[PDB]
């Protein structure tokens, strides 16, 4: 077919690109084994959209399989795992057929697959045989297995594999100010090229070097952050002016060794550089587990059994002799580490399965597409810090024994008492999108909140949208339009009925407007809070609530293949808001309004014009026709009074009667914005104008614009008129009846277009019509919706941006790129979402244990494209002091009881704290200042806190409020301003 | 070190810029409704007797984000004045208010922003002109420029608060 | 003494720095700012399970020759 459903794969296309998904849609994938690991991999690969998925697992479903196999139910026990899972996988993506391989007796059946994945149900002997067939046949092979809090993956993409894009990052680009004969490229003023040695670039608009711009690639020799060298350019000519370099990614051919070869001489990729010595140890340990099974009728070591763990140490020791390159000379066997592997061999842990499920699934997609850098070739992992303290939760053969429940392979690692405390946890999940759905799935497998003293509260104010289905796997096509949190809660209750009646699905947005719902009692009842948010303001709001209530917060985020986790522990670590992230890129106002040079500048200009044309103008009219004092408000508001009045005047002057009037309006706006205004700009700053130094004014970042001559056959000119007319018709309630060029052309060709001519307030206010003349008249403002392809929103913004791009000789962009920039869409894929959620749930175990050693916690940072995994201990909360009294700058606060009077509050801080309160604020309002005149001081010093707020904010404190946060500036006993904690007023 | 919140840092800078001993006489600063910490009404004054904008009292409004000073504030002349770097809506092109030729940084203060504004007022940036006619008259018709600036200075004197004493010339 | 270390970003780019084991983390951030334009306030450097903090030195984190530091960041989607 070659077509990609952009309404479904929207967010994933921004991660992988179209070419990669075209290859994916030609790839048939086979997954061996459908326990938790296999089904997690299959879920993410089917969501991604490969040509077909085939599963093989004829083993009967057992109750213990449900520990992480979220598609199995108790009614499935006794049936084949592959059969009962096939139809559930098929529901994930109608574009991907899911079939069951009945038997693997004939290995030649693998010839019909492009990627074969062998999970933990395949013996090492069979993995080697299968890998040998795949390697010698050119079939990509990936293996993976998890054992308790341990796991590994192996990748063998064959003797020949080509990486087409190593990182999937946006190509670097930049403007050039000089290219010397030796090839020294200098950047335009204070601009960094951001290149490194060995990158390749192409060039455009380099005047004087001609063939340099023909697409030829040049290898980058970096000189400094502002210059690089490409080799001599004398053969091309002599540099004059202009130029733009663009980084190009070149193909890289690589070669993989077979599994058999890699068992004796592994190439490691580390999941945690702090544990890099463990990779070689776990490499022998996982092999020894297979040798143990051979000697014990296919059985794993018994849970917490010392006799078996000692036998595994002996197997590892014998393996190091047979494979001396693994550990190296002088390196002893880490017996404690191997013992824990034996102890946990039967464990099946949701967070670990999620981690490898997302990682291996992404490796599958790399093997289908050549997109991103494949893991090469072995990666081992452990999360042993998740183990609780053995004194509170002892681990032995009795406490970890199975109790005939779906949690038995989790009890095997953590013990019964610990699993019961997980069930009895009270948790808040904020957001029910990609991370939210995966989080609820993990919690369902955990049984978290299923106990008599536990529960789950999940809230989200958003509805399900088609593009969400690509990575929010609890939702189905039939669910589009329903509330995410309610649908998600029902989906996980079907997966684990122990959660039935234990999940409170709310549809409220978390923020300052819903504090009556999420009040003091709500937050104080929680054990901890987990974020699943997609914006910084909500994360900041939740972080401040957790600081206020001293609740642990589990934070996480993703961006394409990149992800991160952060743990916030009351009285221990800093909070989310304690550190800063790089801000979103901003456009200097002069560049936006007058001198664009990138498509990003014309898209922002177009989006702003869209809002002014079809939203702000409508709202100003509705206020002018319904508010009696609107004309007086804007005159003293004030800002751009001339703009608002002309907006209302124009909106009520050329009022369209039919759609043809809207066509004429849009054609005239085209002439104004892309012809007349451009001529007016050139009239003041001609194309050959000079600056102060005699240099051309239109140089470097300034691109000399040219006016547009309307051409209906230009796609951008046409759709500007189509979308502009349709959106104006919507404002004025004009109905309709694919646009016909001839019909539009006839209307436009009969128009008389005024030619260009180059160029107090009390008259405009008198030219406005009386609101009584327009009784009942109303304009319908547009609400920007980027995901409705029929509303003309993206159509207008794309066409409007591309017309301005044509003015300034900027290369135009398609609707998908414009939607990405104008809609601020975050690239997203299910693989990274599952992996990051797994890491969060490995940190969640440390919360249940109430760990106070900061070194046991780990913040996570991942990029599956590299692949890179890195972890760091959280930063401790900083400590401060006032008058020698130490306090925690994050978590400490003053508690005052009762609606105290301002004078008593000030008097208490002088005696109890030695602090002279000089300024006091509530929210954004200043309530008290010591430098007030004696008139305001006497008035405010006698009022209680609540009345003081009412005096300043003119709004009463609602009855639902039980506490108030006050911020103060104060002087210490030496009369110097000092940082102090905030105040909590307990009403 | 000292990680002050936005409201506290704004209150301390507000107190210093209105103290009868440390307040810069070039700026008359008050809070909106004498309470809102994150939007300030500022009267910009040019005390340089050798500047064309001398004698004016240009009202303006400054709005601060919730992550101050890790994000730049917004500045707008109310109403918009005649200047090559000021648009008709009151906003203006100045590098210090842009983030990412000195740009914005958390070390910048309200004082340094206002100082950079009065400097741009005396010395407009013609290489990054907001909009004509002020930019074209600045180069082509200098006498028209001064007549437009002087007419803008006298128009701003009506916005001087009652009982306010204009500081002496420098 | 003098040594050569690397700084790799979450996107994959690699930076090389000639340093001494006695250099402070504050000085390393100042050099990354001049090389990459990233303000030290926005630099999250991690190495061997620890996040590098101001006031310490490279030798305090057992950073040796050919060691690679990682510039990471937090993401806002999901
Ligand atoms: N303040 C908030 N309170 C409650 N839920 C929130 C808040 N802010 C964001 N969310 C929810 O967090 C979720 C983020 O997940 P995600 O971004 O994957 O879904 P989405 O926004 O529907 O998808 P896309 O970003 O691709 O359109 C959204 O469902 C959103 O509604
Ligand atoms: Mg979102």
């Amino acid at each position: 077919a070659g077509e990609i459903d952009e309404s479904l794969y929207s967010r994933q296309l921004y991660v992988l690109g179209k070419e990669a998904m075209l290859k994916m849609q030609t790839s048939n994938v086979l997954i061996l084994g459908l326990k938790g690991l296999g089904v997690e991999i299959a879920k993410n690969v089917v969501l991604a959209g490969v040509k077909s998925m085939t599963v093989f697992d004829p083993e009967p479903v057992q109750l213990a399989d449900l520990s992480t196999q979220f598609f199995l139910t108790e009614k499935d026990i006794g049936q084949k795992r592959g059969d009962v899972t096939r139809a559930k996988l098929a529901e994930l993506n109608a574009y991907v057929p899911v079939n069951v391989l009945d038997s693997l007796d004939d290995v030649t059946q693998l010839s019909q697959f492009q990627v074969v994945v062998a999970t933990d149900t395949v013996s090492l002997e069979d993995k080697v045989k299968i890998n040998e067939f795949c390697h010698s046949s050119g079939i990509r092979f990936i293996s993976s297995e998890t054992r308790g809090l341990f796991g590994n993956t192996f990748v063998d993409l064959g003797d020949e594999f080509t990486v087409l894009d190593p990182t999937g990052e946006e190509p670097r680009t930049g403007m050039v100010s000089d290219i010397e004969p030796d090839g020294t490229v200098t950047m335009l003023d204070d601009n960094r090229h951001g290149l490194e040695d060995g990158n390749f670039v192409r060039f455009s608009e380099v005047e004087g070097l001609d063939k340099l711009n023909d697409g030829t690639l040049f290898k980058v020799e970096v000189l400094g952050p502002f210059a690089f060298r490409i080799g001599s350019v004398k053969e091309y000519g002599e540099y004059k002016k202009g130029g733009i370099f663009t980084e190009v990614k070149v193909p890289r051919k690589i070669s993989f060794k077979s599994l058999k070869q890699q068992l004796s001489n592994p190439e490691f990729v580390f999941s945690d550089f702090a544990k890099f010595d463990r990779a070689a140890q776990l490499h022998l340990g996982f092999q020894a587990l297979h040798q143990f099974a051979v000697r014990h009728n296919g059985e794993l070591p018994r849970t917490m059994n010392d006799e078996d763990a000692n036998e595994l140490i002996k197997l590892v020791t014998d393996l190091s002799v047979q494979q001396p390159e693994v550990l190296g000379e002088g390196v002893d066997v880490n017996e404690d580490l191997i013992k824990e592997l034996s102890y946990q061999a039967r464990g099946d842990i949701p967070g670990v399965v999620a981690f490898f499920g997302g990682l291996v699934a992404q490796e599958v997609l790399k093997a289908c597409s050549g997109k991103f850098t494949p893991l090469k070739q072995f990666m081992y992992f452990d999360s042993l810090e998740s183990l609780p303290d053995p004194k509170n939760f002892p681990r032995n053969e009795k406490t970890t024994q199975p109790v005939n429940s779906r949690y038995d392979n989790q009890i095997a690692v953590f013990g019964l008492d610990f699993q019961k405390k997980i069930a009895n946890s009270k948790v808040f999940l904020v957001g029910s999108g990609a991370i939210g759905c995966e989080m609820l799935k993990n919690w369902a497998l955990l049984g978290l909140g299923s106990g008599s003293d536990g529960y789950i509260v999940v809230t989200d104010n958003d509805s399900i949208e088609k593009s969400n289905l690509n990575r929010q796997f609890l939702f189905r096509p039939k669910d589009v339009g329903k509330n995410k949190s309610e649908v998600a809660a029902e989906a996980v209750c079907a997966m684990n009925p122990d959660l039935k009646g234990k999940i409170n699905a709310k549809i409220d947005k978390v923020g300052p407007e819903t504090e009556e719902i999420f009040n003091d009692s709500f937050w104080e009842s929680l054990d901890f809070v987990t974020n699943a948010l997609d914006n910084v303001d909500a994360r900041t709001y939740v972080d401040r609530r957790c600081v206020f209530y001293r609740k642990p917060l589990l934070e996480s985020g993703t961006l394409g293949t990149k992800g991160n986790t952060q743990v916030i522990i009351p009285r221990l670590t800093e909070s989310y808001s304690s550190s800063r992230d790089p801000p979103e890129k901003s456009i200097p106002l002069c560049t936006l309004r007058s001198f664009p040079n990138k498509i990003d500048h014309t898209i922002a200009w177009a989006k702003s014009l869209f809002q002014g044309y079809f939203t702000d103008s409508a709202e100003n009219v509705n206020m002018y026709l319904t508010q009696p004092n609107f004309v007086e408000q804007t005159l003293k508001q004030s800002g751009d009074v001339k703009g608002v009045l002309e907006s209302i005047s124009d909106s009520l002057s050329s009022k369209p009667h039919n759609f043809e009037d809207c066509i004429k309006w849009a054609r005239l706006e085209f002439e104004k914005k892309f012809n007349h205004d451009i001529k007016q700009l050139l009239f003041n700053f001609p194309k050959d104008a000079k600056t102060s130094n005699g240099e051309p004014f239109w140089s470097g970042a300034k691109r000399a614009p040219t006016p547009l001559e309307f051409d209906i056959y230009n796609n951008d000119h046409f759709h500007f008129v189509v979308a502009g007319a349709s959106l104006r018709a919507y404002n004025y309630g004009i109905k309709s009846d694919k646009p016909n060029v001839d019909e539009y052309k006839s209307v436009i060709d009969h128009m008389i277009i005024p030619e260009f001519t180059p160029n107090e307030i009390d008259q405009l206010v008198s030219s406005l019509p009386d609101p009584s003349t327009l009784a009942g008249f109303k304009l319908e403002p547009v609400d920007f919706e980027k995901d409705d392809d029929t509303n003309h929103h993206i159509e207008f913004i794309t066409a409007c941006s591309n017309c301005r791009a044509q003015n300034y000789f900027i290369e135009t962009a398609d609707r998908q790129k414009t939607k990405f920039i104008a809609g601020r869409i975050i690239p997203a894929i299910a693989t990274t979402t599952s992996l990051v959620t797994g890491l969060v749930n490995l940190e969640l175990y440390k919360l249940i244990d109430n760990k106070t050693d900061i070194e046991q916690y780990k913040n996570g940072f991942v990029n599956l494209a590299l692949p890179f995994f890195g972890f760091s201990e959280p930063i401790a909360s900083p400590k401060g002091e006032y008058n020698n009294k130490k306090y925690d700058k994050i978590w400490d606060r003053f508690d005052i009881k009762g609606d105290i009077k301002l004078s008593d509050l000030i008097e208490h801080f002088e005696k109890d704290e030695g602090l002279e309160i000089t300024m006091l604020s509530y929210g954004v309002s200043l309530l008290y200042a010591s430098f007030f005149p004696p008139k305001k001081l006497k008035e405010r010093l006698n009022l209680p806190i609540t009345q003081l707020v009412k005096l300043v904010t003119k709004k009463d404190i609602p009855a639902h409020v039980s506490t108030m946060i006050l911020e103060i500036c104060a002087d210490d006993k030496e009369g110097e301003d000092v940082e102090v904690p905030f105040i909590t007023i307990h009403l | 070190s000292r990680k002050s919140t936005a409201s506290s840092l704004l209150l301390r800078q507000y107190r210093e810029l209105t103290d009868p001993k440390k307040a810069i006489p070039s700026f008359h600063i008050e809070l909106e409704d004498d309470s809102n910490i994150f939007t300030w009404n500022i009267g910009v004054m040019v005390l340089n007797e050798d500047s064309i904008y001398h004698g004016g009292f240009f009202k303006a409004q400054m709005r601060f984000p919730e992550d101050f000073p890790f994000s730049p504030p917004q500045f707008r002349f109310t109403p918009a004045i005649y200047h090559p770097n000021v648009y008709r809506d009151g906003r203006l092109c100045i590098s210090i208010l842009h983030q990412s030729a000195e740009t914005w940084s958390p070390v910048q203060t309200v004082e340094s922003v206002l100082i950079s504004i009065v400097s741009l007022l005396e010395d407009p940036n013609i290489n990054s002109p907001a909009n004509v006619d002020a930019a074209v008259d600045y180069r082509k018709n200098p006498e028209q420029y001064k007549q437009r600036v002087k007419m803008e200075v006298e128009r701003s004197k009506q916005d001087i608060p009652k009982g306010f004493i204009m500081p002496t010339s420098e | 003494g003098a040594m050569q270390i690397f700084v790799r970003t979450l996107t994959g780019r690699t930076i090389t720095l000639e340093v001494e084991s006695s250099d402070t983390i504050d000085n390393v951030r100042a050099r990354i700012q001049d090389r990459e334009g990233i303000p030290p306030d926005q630099q999250r450097l991690i190495f061997a399970g620890r996040q590098l903090e101001d006031g310490r030195t490279l030798a305090d984190y057992n950073i040796q020759r050919e060691s690679t530091l990682h510039l990471v960041l937090r993401l806002r989607g999901g």
